[PDB]
């Protein structure tokens, strides 16, 4: 089955390892200039963006930072061992190591540079690692930009690995399996103190897909049903079908020349149907998938078996129409004719089931009592070990309900059937006799079903939700008859390896579901907090559903995806993702202002303003801030397309600051500045009513300029009427950029804990149920 | 008050109606009301206070629901119901005593005991049923 | 100077769809006392099919109202409401298509479409008035000229 | 517009018409497509306009 392949192919969670320090910045050499713009012989190191690829427009900048958030979440590791990143520092006095190789390259470049101060070389010569083998700790020197350091420190301090020991492995097994005396568990390894593992995220469904997402819930319950079918043990040592059919024929006294109802009693009796019924019942209850009853009313054996089935299985597991049809057939073929009551005239759509009406109408105590039990047999919702479960009635679990059913059946066999031909009573008696010749087997079968159900239920990690499903699993009543007629005394319980496999598949699915929820929630929340109002979020939910691996997104409408988006949007972000996004929010203005591709805006004044002095530029028409200028938001202008205000301000030479991520031209020409070219670039705004073409001039006047002598020969400080709203790069201070990164010296991570557990079963003849008695007891 | 009264009324109905041999249909609605009360009270801690000589008493509710399986109530059913009812009657009587011995000048109609103040929370409104006294 | 047929503001902002949602959510919780249960389930699930498109339906109502208002701005003759001899037949299956298939892509009239609609309305109105004037002038001339 | 295939399958799965006994099983979802939705939009707005 392809569904089983999809659900059992899900891997636990791909463990991410860090191989290099995450870096947004690198040091870079730059020429510096004196206050008069003359180039100094010495260069200076400055922090720069490693990948300066920021876009134009504020909205695109926020999009870039959403993409950066995704990148960081991709690179964030589950655990980190720094010795894997450690490389030699060739200038280390002790020949020690640093992390990462990028740090080593920076150190080499700085140390070899002739302009490097000897104090920096001393400091590089002192950079080495420290090992605290007692604490299993190591510290390495690194060279990081402060934002890079914050990201890497967060990675180091928030790893997902926890100490792993034998006790943890044993406790990973569900408590109900360990408490069962039918299973014996063993280990053969003493895991070391350096063993690590990653806990699965088994939070209970935060989307409540069992509520109002009926198609998706139908899919989930179908996958769970297929998996439960795969793990339900096959029946062993069934009664031979030929021998049982021979015995039933003898009991029924089949007559060749007479047409008899009892003949159909033999219909559909074979071991395949019995095993199929067993699997269907247990798997349907495990997955809480609604069952539908398929039967022929002319088969009275089907009706007697249906009586047993409705005794043992709570009736909410059945779709209402099929349950009502089966109950009505039982009432009108067995019960009312037995007591001489007029055939029940049952209305379709009645609030009461036929069994409820009959219970109100039946004066025989045993029959009425069995009817009342059926009418009120329900699952008990119980949280066990943090998982919501559907538990059966204790009298089902010990098989005592079978005795109540048998009392009612014996009462029915004793009745006179006053308004019927005697052969009719003979047929009903023969069917009841077929069932009652196997009362001990029926008690054993009820106990076996209940035990297998609860043992497999112990392996379920997600809450068992009782809601009628869109589609049903069809159950043939002939298969119920096969199970009742053919079950032997051989006890079958789930194998320990089967239980571990089922539990591990459930854990893998649950962890995947939670991790995909967290990814989707983080992206949705970040997109809201970055004001990405043009972003349609359908793609995020589509990716989420695709990564859940069990749904076909081609069948999911956009409305359902957006309802999922609404439900996800109300959830909190997972702590690691939230902290990473907080770091990005804190530092995105600084990261954007480090870009050399964009400016944060342009001030159009209409007065001479002296160019600022900045060593890495000489003279530059930069504004550090927009103080004393009215601000036009370029993003709002591009969104509304309304150019009246900017047109009026430009036509009237009204000083303004156009604010937004803008590309700029760098012009080092003194003549171009004296020509006042920076003031000529805004008229196209009025001409075309566009601002996405605006590219202000950033003057860079220094001794590398061709006509710099004018600056030098006239004691003239350059002035401009326009300024670029921009920041200057931060100097690279090698000593201040040194950080000691600490991590564990070494450990081993483990994935499949139950691989360390060898488990066997006791002899099935001696397997016991919850009541300490053997599950099966027939000779 | 309405909630405390409903609790007492449910307990009185249970004492008068949950009797050996009675048809389950005589008690079905009462059983539903009683189980609703059990569900609402489960997990809630109460303290009936120590004003005067009234002993400080702590109350914890972790009761199972009453069964729905019998056609006629038997003696086992009555005994289980009796145990639960006895605890609940003790609690209601202690709450009533703790309320009776307290008074206020500012808002004397409002509840004064801490337990009756807790029972005025919305979560307990499910308990509320027939107010015929 | 142009009479206009305008909508309740709750339609224009789409808030009333919520009320519809509320009502039909109630209908999805109802017992349907005597109804056979499979038919009841089908009715309730179809109710919920419309119910769970609340956001799309609010968007659709707002889009419909905005398009109506923008196009009505281009009308020049009084929007007189009369029950006409013949009707435009609207299939409820087409209403079902619109309700179940509308996404979130806003479509508004193009400025050139609005100008063309307004120009056609103005041309029709002006021609109507000019032909009225021509007819009245000729009738009055014929009468005053005693052309019996 | 929403994919007609997806919404149609969603509607069929929810409505379970095949499992009913409706004398018109096929007719129930006929007339559900993008052309009909566009025609409905045009008809409603144009009828109100005129």
């Amino acid at each position: 089955e392809s569904i089983l392949k999809k659900l059992e192919d899900i891997k636990p969670e791909q463990v991410k390892k860090q191989t290099k320090l995450f870096r947004i910045f690198e040091p870079r050499q730059l020429p510096v200039y004196r206050a008069n713009g003359e180039k100094e012989l010495r260069n200076r190191w400055y922090w720069k963006l490693k990948r300066d690829t920021l876009p134009d427009g504020d909205y695109d900048v926020r999009e870039y930072f959403l993409n950066l958030y995704d990148q960081v979440l991709t690179e964030m590791p589950d655990y980190l061992l720094l010795k894997d990143m450690a490389v030699e520092n060739k200038n280390s006095r002790d020949a020690g190591k640093v992390v990462d190789s990028e740090t080593a390259a920076i150190c080499d470049a700085i140390f070899q540079d002739e302009e490097t101060e000897g104090v920096v070389r001393r400091f590089i010569a002192e950079m080495r690692q420290r090992v605290q083998a007692d604490r299993n700790v190591v510290n390495y020197p690194s060279i990081l930009h402060p934002i890079d350091h914050a990201f890497n420190e967060y990675f180091l301090q928030h790893q997902l690995v926890e100490p792993l020991n034998n006790d943890i492995i044993f406790n990973y097994i569900p408590e109900r399996i360990r408490n069962d005396v039918n299973y014996i568990l063993n280990m053969d390894r003493n895991l070391p103190s350096t063993a690590r593992y990653i806990r699965p995220n088994l939070l209970q469904d935060r989307l409540n897909l069992h509520d109002n997402f009926e198609s998706l819930w139908d899919t989930i319950t179908t996958s769970n049903y297929i998996l439960a079918r795969s793990v339900v043990p096959d029946l062993k040592e069934l009664v031979s079908t030929e021998a049982q059919i021979q015995k039933m024929s003898q009991d029924l006294q089949l007559e060749a020349l007479t047409i008899q109802s009892e003949t159909q009693f033999l219909t559909g009796i074979n071991s395949q149907a019995a095993n199929d019924c067993f699997k269907t019942l247990i798997a349907a209850m495990l997955s809480q998938r609604t069952m539908s009853l398929d039967f022929v009313t002319t088969n009275y054996m089907s009706l007697i078996s249906g009586m047993w089935l409705l005794t043992v299985v709570p009736n909410d597991m059945f779709i209402r129409e099929s349950l009502v049809a089966c109950q009505l057939a039982i009432i009108n073929t067995i019960i009312y004719p037995a007591f001489g009551m007029q055939r029940m005239h049952y209305r379709n759509g009645d609030p009461q089931t036929p069994f409820q009406i009959a219970e109100q109408q039946i004066q025989n105590f045993q029959v009425a009592n069995w009817l009342h039990f059926v009418n009120n047999n329900q699952f008990r919702q119980v949280v066990i070990d943090g998982v919501l479960n559907q538990v059966l009635n204790d009298n089902i679990r010990n098989g005592h309900v079978v005795n109540q059913l048998m009392e009612a059946l014996m009462q029915l066999s004793r009745q006179q059937f006053p308004t019927m031909p005697v052969d009719y009573k003979r047929s009903i008696q023969r069917g009841i006799l077929l069932l009652s010749n196997r009362l001990g087997q029926l008690v054993d079968l009820t106990r076996l079903l209940a035990y297998n159900y609860e043992t497999l239920m112990a392996c379920i990690t997600m809450n068992m939700q009782h809601v009628q499903t869109l589609t049903t699993e069809k159950l043939q009543l002939t298969s119920v008859t096969s199970l009742c007629m053919l079950i032997g005394n051989a006890t079958v319980i789930p194998s320990p390896q089967t239980l571990f496999h089922y539990y591990n598949v459930n854990v893998n699915f649950h962890s995947n579901y939670n991790e995909r929820i967290n990814d989707a929630v983080a992206i949705i929340t970040a997109a809201n907090r970055l004001n990405l109002y043009q972003k349609k979020m359908k793609s995020i939910v589509e990716d989420f559903l695709k990564r859940l691996q069990i749904f076909d997104i081609s069948r999911v409408p956009d409305d359902q995806m957006y309802r999922l988006r609404d439900r996800l949007r109300l959830l909190p972000v997972e702590i690691r993702r939230l902290d990473i996004f907080n770091l990005i929010l804190m530092n995105m203005e600084q990261i954007e202002r480090a870009s050399d591709k964009i400016a944060q805006g342009v001030i159009i004044a209409y007065r001479d303003m002296q160019l600022e002095r900045d060593e890495m530029y000489g003279y530059v028409n930069i504004a550090r801030n927009l103080d004393g200028f009215q601000q036009i938001n370029l993003e709002e202008l591009m969104r509304t397309g309304d150019y009246a205000q900017i047109t009026n301000m430009l036509l009237n030479n009204q000083p303004v600051a156009l604010v937004g991520a803008l590309p700029f031209i760098t012009d080092s020409s003194v003549i171009s500045l004296v020509a006042k070219l920076d003031a000529t670039v805004f008229a196209q705004i009025v001409k075309l009513r566009k601002v996405d073409t605006l590219k202000p001039i950033l003057y860079k006047i220094n001794s590398d300029s061709n006509d710099f002598y004018l600056v030098a020969n006239y004691d003239w400080v350059p002035t401009s009427t326009t300024k670029v709203y921009k920041q200057i790069p931060q100097q690279f201070d090698f000593r201040a950029s040194m950080h000691m990164l600490t991590s564990n010296l070494t450990f081993t991570v483990y994935s499949d804990l139950l691989a360390f557990v060898s488990a066997d079963t006791v002899e099935p003849i001696n397997a016991v149920a919850f009541d300490n008695m053997r599950i099966m007891n027939e000779l | 008050m309405d909630v405390l009264y409903s609790l007492s009324k449910t307990l009185k109905d249970a004492r008068d109606k949950i009797v050996e041999g009675t048809l389950y249909s005589n008690v079905s609605d009462l059983i539903q009301q009683f189980n609703q009360m059990i569900i609402t009270m489960n997990g809630n801690e109460f303290q009936t206070g120590g004003i005067g000589n009234l002993p400080i008493r702590n109350w914890n509710f972790d009761f199972g629901l009453l069964g729905t399986t019998l056609l006629n109530l038997d003696a086992n059913y009555v005994e289980t119901a009796r145990n639960t009812i006895d605890y609940f009657v003790d609690f209601v009587d202690n709450v009533c005593m703790d309320e009776m011995v307290r008074e206020s000048q500012r808002n004397g109609i409002a509840p004064q005991s801490d337990s009756l103040r807790k029972l005025s929370g919305i979560k307990f409104k499910r308990i509320n049923f027939d107010n015929s006294s």
